[PDB]
């Protein structure tokens, strides 16, 4: 009767995860 | 290139064992007897070396 | 059911207590001796015997998977009662 | 088979068998046996005199070029006349393959140091000497690396007791740490876990 | 030429100095030798598992995974897919923890002490993940030679995802504090330069190889659990110095975030341990209901499973390099011999060559860039 | 012999020696050595302390787990002494003080406390009692210190007829007052001293505990060599590389050590007394930054 | 696939050279680092107010060991010695005999907490949930001896923590 | 037969030559060790200890065992000279804290079951 | 802005029962935050929550000034929390014991005790087994 | 009396000063040192109690043994302890330091650091959590609060 | 975070990024500490037939 229930990702999956380096350039010549 | 020396092997001075744990010990070389509680014989295949039993006493704490 | 040794120390549920001449009592001076006040034997003796109208019944200690392994107890002998070897609960057929 | 059983790889098995035959053919002076395990691991058993030649060939040959020494250790088997076996684990980055070379020695026969073939062997041979008492000839500086200074015996030998022979404590009378014979408050409990009713029929030995 | 002793992680280091130059560097080890390999011979395989937590005690589940893989190879069994995905996810988390510890400790020894706190907050969060999955923060013992001990709790994946979407900013802050700082570059650039051939001959592995331009990674060349089903890049150095290794470690942190994302989005259903009760213990309900399950539980927790006779060498891409186990079985339930291979051993052996012609302050930087933890070095 | 008190093991840290010793004054100079010797062979040691525990912390690693027990007490209450000596078969009295305080003069320390300890130990059924007095103790001594020592010795003998009396002479050691007092000065030719080593005295106490027939005996613990004070101080200053306590201690150091030929000594307990030359460097190395003194015998 | 971390060639035109000279002389990157530290200065710290606030814990977390009992009040332990056999540190010492009513019960159950590794193998080996590792972790001691637990101490720990222990077991037993 | 591979010495004469060289080196080193470690022993008793340690192995008739013993003693000397040891390691040769174990039958009978 | 933070500070002062209670909590817990009262403990502890604080600071306990036998106005410690509020306070569950109480047993301690190390009620270890070898008792009557 | 009240207040002041600034010197021998660092991490902030981070042995007040003590390492630890100023305390952290732990039956491991130095507080765990170590440190603070030196001096 | 707008802009300018987007302190976005019961399915060898151990 009872169906399987365990830890799973939500339908459609998780959102993207940022991993690339982000060191911005402020600005003064 | 080869010594060809005639002498029985003796490594007591190299093992680091204390003096009184070499001369006063008596090892027993035997095939262990089958545990009569069971019919299996797989524990009676090899030879075993064990040392003579020494004193065991009760710790005053924890017994 | 904690009893007191003639020396004065509480006798634990295992029945041990240091003798009068035992020097090891000195460890309890200026301190105390831990004794558990709930004796399991008495507590299980207080449990009433369950009445079941079946020749063989099973006991798992209650709670399902939170108890002990399920075992079956025969109740054919009328002189005594069936006792669980895990939990200590007693069972009996309705004689007369 | 079924999803609880590890799959086999016949291609790697054949490749390792072919390369073992190749190496054995090139060096018949030292190679005594070649084996390939069911999980695709290649072992080459050699005479002790061939440690430097075999290792140099495996490091420098164009078809082998095992440029990395993964690990070097010893195993103690008291029942053999040659008590210790020396195990070399090598890795080839060019061909993405691993090889194992085994030899043997006893308490009194030195094994040639392989520090000229692999610089990594320097500390491994020191550890082998410290733990098993195996002497390596022509080592740059052979000495204890793991045990305490003045420690007697080689602990990784099978007949060395688990807790050793001496124990340390601080003595107030001499105002220093002293060594005394070991005395356990609770003796280590020896457990007899080996059961009868032998488990793996494929490894059954002749009854002689 | 004066000789001085830097006495007591814990390390004794004997040097002879000619002014400011380091002429000879002789490290003395064994201050944390506990005889792990001899102690393993007196335990069953399950009993011997927790030693690997304490071997390299910054990367616990990686050592667990290496030992479990060795035992699985000797047993001729395989874990279920969900167990493998959990193993890889927690291995990447462990890599993040280890690289945080290494980079922040290396910065702290040089004199930069603030990123240590900044990233130890994240380390505490990952310790919370460890505690939730296993009940222990550090000495977890979660990865077993049949899979994993327990399934994940019902809300662990969402919290892991929430953690992973904010870690890149922490890496960015660390890079802002360290990457372009001129003092950090002066402390790290062209320090401890090692050639590719010398690294190969000295037994180096991991970052110590990749910083010299050697294109090698065990997760790519010899994948073991599901690493062929995930996509990531391998950072490669160009100068073989401390700065290149620092950049490589930061890039591995970013790639570990990438792999963690992939693992979270592709977690499969199913069981967590091999469905073979003669190796993996059964469930508690089965043990308390079925006769065979109770017998197998009793035998597995008293004697343990017997391993068919044989010897194997199993290595993984640990966060510090190639971590290997040479495991010998005699057919019983206790390992006959267990040799433990640690990359830190070879790295510390090469420390002497790496420090030739350098200042006294450069040896600290070389030690920090070698990522030396003495638990695995001494064993 | 009360089976729990039957000795077991090989005389080590976790062995059982059958000795349950209560060591009064174990927080002092001789007390640490006595407790160390008792605990290295695996005996149960009760350490009664009137001082702060922090000052007794150094005695903790001298025995295995559970073998050293600390209890508060004070010399003016017999109940504390009783509760400390209930379960012991050996009682050792090391309580002493070289000066008088506003709460304890020489009388309480050297007569009242030893007498109370001996009486309580006799009432509690303690098998052995070892009391420490001075070699130069006598009733007609000019100093109140030695008069109190003699009176306390007499009262201890009266209360505990089977007590072992030990009379050392100017114990020297690392924490010993005698070597240190002379070297911290940075008279003579008429007073003579015969100092004794601390380890010798501790081993003598242990052997007297072991000795069955040393029940009601009196011992005099003296060194091998007998020195004039001027030469001894010159030797002290030479060893320390140095250029060459109100009224009672100066009087005590100005009076010569007695000779007790009839009293048994360390040789009867199987101990060879160590000369001062072997341990003087050990004691006096810390006073720095070879021609041993002449002896009269 | 592989990536290059330090394979950038600086530009050699006059503008980029002037920019690098301005960075060298005016200390721009050091000001960036100072700004990062200043930004951290103005955010909320991560400190919790121990002991008034506590770190988050889970039901699975292993704490001080305790001996449990059945709702009737009898102890669950049946002296099978499986926990003692599985203990990787040999921290458990067990002695048993038939009880006065014939029950299979222990007379000695000792756990050396200075030998224990807190792995939790004993609680997963127990077939009757008798030995558990409860959630208490603040049980530091001033002496070595009080960390040598006997059966009375463990039974007292069980009676002391049974409510939380049972709640945690109810929360976690479906994962076991 | 009984042909074995040498370590350093083909026969007993050169093995004894190495033994004498090691003894000379230890004898020379004793005063420097006594002074440098601030030991409370004398030079005479240190040299007596060296002689006793050398004499414990006087029964060896195998040149390979002899030269392995020489190698071990030379490692010991290297540890002593380079001050890799501390004072405790040097003083461990004297067993000052160990109570003497009597040899006669009656004492062993009285103390316990150990022969 | 500044007026808002000053007003919240004055509200924190007023919400502790005035200046006296404000100073009392400031010197007892080094914190002056105000949260809703989750429940009351039988030994005197008070438990608060604030879901707008970050995780870890959203639950705290104000210890009682007098537990079993000691004055805990200054000397407080974590072992003073009973097991049910221990479970709630360590975030092992989202439900306080007030809403759902723990299961009642006859053997569960009615009075929680804190850590008693360095105290006459400390635990003193001992062997719980009986003598194994029984000695022979000689007769009291002389043989001859 | 006047003196009995003055010595009590002066003892209280000295004890408060000593326990309000404890400067620890930590032997990071093994993996208990990691939890020690996690106690210095922002979540717990051992500094905020007055317990500084990484004090020098010459100006340290408490020793924390965090990890396995081997026979090779014992003399160095004893020397470092001997170099500490007199008002010193020792905290044993972890099962290895407490009694040997998982290495207890080893040929090269001291079975508890209390064989080498006296120990004031034993912190159990393998490893103890940083919060458990904080509890142990606060217990040591209470123990320091409980002592009374000038009372003993006045009564002697 | 209970940070005023002026402090928000100041810290944003000092670090040079948007910090409220990615905060390092957990809030209500985390999972509940009380969770529903799981089910934990069984493995492939839980069949009632054609499941002889000699074949696996
Ligand atoms: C500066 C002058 C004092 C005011 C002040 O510091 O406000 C800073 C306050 C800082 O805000 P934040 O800490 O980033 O935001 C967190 C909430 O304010 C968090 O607010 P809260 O609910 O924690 O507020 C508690 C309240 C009460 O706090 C206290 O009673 C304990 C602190 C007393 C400090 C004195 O704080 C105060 O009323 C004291 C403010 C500073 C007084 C100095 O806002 C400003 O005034 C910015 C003004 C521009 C600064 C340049
Ligand atoms: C002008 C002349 C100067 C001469 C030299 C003076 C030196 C400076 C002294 C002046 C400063 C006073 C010290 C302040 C101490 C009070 C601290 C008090 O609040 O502590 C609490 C009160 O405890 C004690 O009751 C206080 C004892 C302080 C000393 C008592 C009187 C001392 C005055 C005597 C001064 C005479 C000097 C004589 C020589 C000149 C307990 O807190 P605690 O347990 O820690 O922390 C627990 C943590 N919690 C709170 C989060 C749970
Ligand atoms: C920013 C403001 C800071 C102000 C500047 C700093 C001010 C410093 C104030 C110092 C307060 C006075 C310190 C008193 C304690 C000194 C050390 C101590 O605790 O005493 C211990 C010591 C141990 O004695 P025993 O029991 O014999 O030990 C045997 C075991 N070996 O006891 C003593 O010596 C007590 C000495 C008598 C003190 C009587 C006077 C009372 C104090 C007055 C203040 C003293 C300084 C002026
Ligand atoms: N040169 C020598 O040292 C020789 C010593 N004498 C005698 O030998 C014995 C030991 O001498 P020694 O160890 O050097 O002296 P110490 O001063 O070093 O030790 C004296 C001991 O007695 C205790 N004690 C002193 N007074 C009292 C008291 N009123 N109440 C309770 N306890 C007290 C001390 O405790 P606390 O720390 O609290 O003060 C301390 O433990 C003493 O009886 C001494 O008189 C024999 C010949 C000389
Ligand atoms: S938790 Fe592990 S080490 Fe501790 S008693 Fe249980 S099985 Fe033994
Ligand atoms: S606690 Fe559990 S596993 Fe251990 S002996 Fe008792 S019933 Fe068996
Ligand atoms: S006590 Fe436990 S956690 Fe700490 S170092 Fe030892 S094994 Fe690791
Ligand atoms: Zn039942």
């Amino acid at each position: 009767a009872s169906k399987v229930k365990q830890d799973m990702p939500p339908p459609g999956g998780y959102g993207p995860i940022d991993y690339k380096r982000n060191l911005p350039r402020r600005g003064l010549s | 290139q080869l010594i060809a020396v005639d002498e029985k092997l003796d490594i007591t001075t190299l093992t680091g064992v204390p003096e009184e744990h070499i001369k006063t010990r008596k090892v027993r070389i035997f095939v262990p007897a089958r545990n009569n509680m069971q019919s299996g014989v797989n524990n009676t295949k090899k030879w075993k070396m064990e040392f003579d039993t020494r004193e065991r006493w009760e710790n005053p704490l924890m017994g | 059911g904690v009893r007191t040794s003639p020396t004065g120390e509480k006798v634990t549920h295992t029945g041990q207590a240091y003798d009068d001449g035992d020097y090891r009592r000195v460890r309890f001076s200026d301190r105390q001796k831990e004794v558990n006040e709930n004796f399991a034997i008495d507590l299980i003796a207080e449990q009433p015997v369950s009445e079941v109208g079946s020749r063989v019944i099973s006991c798992d200690g209650g709670g399902g998977a939170l108890g002990h392994p399920r075992v079956y107890i025969n109740l054919d002998k009328e002189t005594k009662t069936g006792t669980c070897g895990y939990c200590g609960l007693q069972f009996r057929q309705p004689h007369h | 088979t079924r999803p609880t059983i590890r799959p086999r790889n016949d291609v790697v098995h054949k490749q390792l068998s072919a390369f073992g035959q190749y190496v054995a053919e090139i060096l018949p002076k030292y190679v005594q046996q070649v084996q390939v395990s069911c999980f695709n691991e290649l072992e080459i058993f050699i005479h002790p005199d061939g440690v430097i030649p075999v290792l140099t060939f495996l490091r420098d040959h164009t078809n082998a070029q095992f440029k990395s020494l993964a690990d070097l250790t010893a195993v103690d088997v008291p029942t053999r006349q040659n008590r210790f076996e020396i195990v070399y684990n090598l890795l080839s980055l060019r061909f993405n393959s691993r090889i194992r070379v085994k030899t043997y020695t006893d308490e009194l026969t030195p094994i040639e140091s392989s520090v000229t073939v692999y610089k990594a062997a320097n500390w491994y041979e020191r550890e082998i000497w410290d733990m098993f008492g195996v002497f390596f000839a022509n080592h740059p500086d052979l000495r204890r690396i793991l045990t305490d200074y003045g420690f007697e015996g080689h602990p990784f030998r099978k007949d060395f007791p688990l807790s050793g022979y001496v124990e340390l404590r601080y003595d107030d009378e001499v105002k220093r740490v002293v060594a005394e014979p070991v005395e356990l408050a609770q003796e280590f409990r020896k457990f007899d876990l080996n059961s009868p009713w032998e488990a793996f029929p494929a490894y059954r030995q002749p009854p002689e | 030429n004066l000789t001085l002793n830097f006495g007591p992680g814990v390390l004794r280091l004997v040097m002879e100095l000619s002014g400011e130059m380091v002429r000879k560097c002789d490290p003395h080890i064994g201050l944390l030798h506990r005889g792990t390999e001899k102690l393993i011979e007196y335990k069953t395989y399950l009993q011997a598992l927790p030693y690997f937590d304490r071997l390299d005690y910054v990367s616990m589940m990686c050592n667990e995974q290496a030992y479990s893989l060795a035992v699985e190879k000797l047993l001729n069994i395989q874990p279920p897919p969900r167990a493998q995905w959990i193993r890889v996810l927690f291995g990447e988390i462990t890599r993040l923890l280890n690289h945080i510890m290494a980079v922040t400790t290396h910065a702290l020894d040089i004199g930069a002490m603030t990123p240590f706190f900044w990233m130890f907050e994240e380390r505490e969060k990952m310790f919370e993940f460890y505690e939730r999955v296993s009940g222990a923060r550090m000495h977890a013992a979660y990865i077993r030679p049949g899979g994993v001990h327990q399934d994940l709790p019902l809300g662990l994946l969402d919290d892991i995802y929430e953690f992973s979407k904010n870690f890149s900013f922490r890496i960015d802050e660390l890079e802002e504090m360290l990457t372009n700082n001129r003092i950090w570059r002066n402390r790290t650039v062209d320090i401890g330069v090692v050639t590719a051939e010398d690294a190969l001959n000295y037994g180096f592995s991991g970052v110590m190889l990749r910083g010299s331009g050697i294109q090698w990674d065990l997760r790519k060349t010899q994948p073991y659990d599901v690493y062929d089903q995930v996509e990531f890049d391998v950072p490669i150095g160009s100068r073989g110095d401390c700065y290149d290794r620092y950049l490589c470690r930061v890039e591995e942190m970013r790639q570990s975030l990438r792999i963690i994302s992939q693992c979270l989005n592709k977690m499969p259903p199913g069981e967590i341990k091999v469905d073979d009760a003669k190796v993996s213990p059964p469930k508690r309900a089965e043990m308390k209901t079925s006769m065979e399950s109770l017998i197998h539980h009793f035998k597995l927790y008293t004697e343990g499973y017997q391993v068919p006779p044989g010897a194997t060498y199993t290595a993984i891409e640990a966060p510090k390099g190639e971590f290997g186990v040479y495991l010998v079985s005699d057919g019983s339930s206790r390992p006959y011999r267990c040799k433990i291979k640690a990359p830190g051993f070879a790295h510390l052996a090469g420390l002497d060559k790496m420090s030739k012609g350098h200042m006294l302050a450069d040896v600290v930087a070389i030690i920090g860039t070698q990522d030396i933890v003495f638990g695995e070095v001494d064993r | 012999l009360h089976h729990a008190l039957i000795p077991h093991g090989k005389g080590g840290r976790s062995s059982v020696s059958g000795i349950v010793a209560t060591v009064f004054g174990a927080t002092g100079f001789l007390g640490r050595y006595v407790v160390n010797h008792l605990g290295r062979m695996g005996s149960q040691v009760i350490v009664p302390y009137r001082c702060e525990p922090y000052d007794t912390m150094h005695l903790r690693p001298m025995g295995d787990l559970g073998q050293i027990i600390f209890m508060e007490w004070n010399g003016k209450d017999k109940d504390s002494i009783r509760k400390v000596v209930e379960h012991s078969n050996v009682v050792i009295n090391l309580v002493g003080r070289e000066w008088e305080t506003k709460n304890f003069d020489f009388e309480d320390v050297f007569v009242k406390i030893p007498h109370a300890i001996a009486q309580v130990s006799k009432e509690a059924g303690v098998e052995k009692l070892i009391h420490i007095s001075h070699l130069n103790a006598d009733i007609k001594s000019p100093s109140r210190y030695l008069r109190s020592k003699a009176v306390g010795e007499k009262e201890v003998r009266a209360a505990f007829p089977e007590a072992t009396i030990i009379k050392p002479s100017d114990i020297f050691g690392r924490e010993d007052r005698f070597l240190n007092y002379f070297a911290s000065m940075r008279l003579g030719k008429e007073t003579v001293k015969q100092p004794v080593y601390i380890v010798d005295v501790s081993k003598g106490i242990i052997n007297a505990i072991k000795d069955p027939d040393a029940k009601g005996k009196t011992f005099a613990f003296v060194g091998p060599n007998r020195y004039l004070l001027f030469d001894l101080v010159q030797y002290i200053f030479a060893v320390a590389y140095r250029p060459f306590t109100t009224r009672d201690k100066v009087e005590r150091v100005h009076m010569s050590d007695m000779t007790l030929p009839h009293l048994p000594g360390l040789e009867d307990l199987g101990i060879q007394a160590t000369p001062l030359e072997l341990k003087a460097i050990e004691v006096l190395r810390r006073h720095r930054t070879v021609k041993p003194a002449k002896t009269v015998n | 696939t592989y990536k290059f971390v330090n394979m950038r060639e600086p530009s050699m035109d006059m503008k980029s050279v002037t920019d690098r000279a301005a960075q060298t002389l005016l200390w721009t990157e050091l000001v960036r680092g100072l700004g990062m530290t200043l930004s951290y200065l103005f955010r909320e710290p991560a400190t919790i107010n121990y002991p008034f606030e506590k770190g988050p814990l889970s039901p699975r977390f292993r704490g001080e060991h305790a001996l449990r009992r059945y709702p009737s009040g009898e102890e669950r332990c049946i002296a099978c010695k499986l926990c003692e056999a599985v203990c990787p540190a040999q921290a458990i010492t067990i002695e048993a005999e038939p009880r006065a009513d014939g029950s299979r019960r222990t007379t000695r159950y000792d756990i050396d907490m200075t030998k224990c590794i807190y792995c939790g193998f004993c609680q997963e080996a127990c077939p009757v949930d008798a030995i558990v590792e409860g959630p208490n972790f603040e049980f530091s001691t001033e002496t070595h001896e009080e960390l040598l637990y006997n059966k009375e101490k463990l039974l007292n720990n069980g009676d002391k923590w049974e409510a939380e222990i049972a709640a945690n077991i109810q929360a976690d037993y479906l994962y076991r | 037969g009984t042909s074995v591979k040498p370590i350093f010495s083909r026969d007993m004469n050169e093995a004894k030559r190495r033994v004498r060289e090691l003894y000379r080196a230890w004898y020379r080193e004793v005063p420097n060790t006594v002074h440098l470690f601030q030991l409370d022993i004398s030079v005479k008793q240190g040299r007596d200890k060296v002689r006793e340690m050398f004499m414990k192995n006087a029964h060896v008739t195998d040149p390979r065992v002899v030269d392995l013993l020489v190698i071990k003693g030379k490692m010991e000397l290297e540890e002593t000279i380079n001050v890799w040891k501390q004072r405790t390691h040097i003083m461990r040769f004297f067993h000052e804290t160990e109570a003497p174990r009597p040899t006669d039958f009656l004492s062993k009978f009285y103390v316990g079951h150990d022969p | 802005e500044l007026v808002q933070v000053l007003r919240r500070g004055l509200q924190q002062v007023s919400g502790h029962g005035g200046l006296r209670g404000y100073l009392r909590v400031l010197f007892r817990a080094n914190d002056v935050r105000v949260g809703t009262l989750v429940g009351e403990d039988k030994y005197g502890n008070k438990y608060y929550e604030d879901n707008k604080q970050f995780f870890g600071r959203h639950r705290w306990v104000i210890y009682t000034t007098e537990m079993n036998g000691r004055d805990t106005f200054w000397d407080v410690d974590g072992s003073m929390v009973p097991p049910e509020w221990h479970r709630w306070l360590h975030c092992m569950t989202d439900d306080p014991p007030t809403t759902k109480p723990p299961t009642a047993r006859k053997y569960i301690w009615t009075n929680h005790k804190f850590n008693v190390s360095g105290t006459p009620q400390q635990y003193v270890p001992y062997s719980t087994t009986r003598k194994k070898i029984q000695e022979w008792v000689p007769p009291s009557t002389p043989y001859k | 009396s006047r003196g009995e009240y003055v010595v009590a207040k002066l003892d209280d002041l000295v004890n408060w000063a000593r326990r309000s600034s404890l400067w620890p010197m930590t032997f990071g021998l093994a993996c208990c040192a990691v939890e020690m660092m996690h106690m210095a991490a922002p979540r717990y902030d051992m500094d905020r109690f007055g317990v500084v981070f990484r004090a020098s042995p010459r100006q340290s007040d408490v020793m924390i043994v965090a990890g396995t003590l081997t026979n090779k390492m014992a003399p160095a630890l004893r020397k470092v302890y001997d170099q500490m100023p007199e008002p010193r305390y020792v905290v044993s952290m972890g099962s290895c330091a407490n009694g040997g732990g998982y290495y207890h039956y080893s040929y090269s491991v001291v079975r508890g650091c209390d064989r080498i130095v006296p120990v004031d507080i034993y912190v159990p765990g393998c490893p103890p959590t940083a919060e458990a170590l904080l509890y142990g440190i606060l217990q040591l603070q209470r123990k320091i609060k409980r002592e009374k030196r000038l009372r003993i001096w006045y009564r002697r | 975070a209970s940070a005023t707008r002026v402090i928000q802009l100041l810290r944003n300018w000092a670090s040079g990024r948007d910090l409220q987007a990615k905060l390092q302190l957990r809030y209500q976005e985390i999972s509940k500490r009380t969770q529903p019961p799981p089910k934990l399915p069984v493995g492939p060898s839980h069949k009632l037939s054609n499941n002889y151990y000699c074949t696996r």
